[PDB]
């Protein structure tokens, strides 16, 4: 506040930018009641994959 | 002597002024508005 009578107020964007991104990040990742799932390229190693 | 007289207090009430808040920009309307920002 550089002065009393200026009444600064501030404008909150870097949060809300953050957030519009977390939002999406968190429906992209966290959205899956599971996180990843290995895959395999042959049979043989498939029963190690689950 | 009423012309000199007036011319005198003419004078005198002028130098009062130049003394004043003269010395600063009349720009800058002040913002002494509140502790509310």
């Amino acid at each position: 506040p550089v002065t009393a009578g200026s009444s600064s107020w501030v404008d909150r964007t870097v949060w809300e930018s953050v957030n519009g991104t977390l939002q999406d990040i968190i429906n992209v990742f966290c959205s899956g009641d599971e996180a990843v799932t290995f895959v395999a390229d042959n049979q043989q190693d498939s029963d190690a994959a689950d | 002597w009423s012309a000199l007289g007036k011319a005198i207090l003419d004078e005198m009430v002028e130098q009062n002024k130049k003394q004043e808040y003269s010395g600063s920009p009349i720009a800058i309307p002040n913002n002494m508005t509140r502790l509310q920002s």
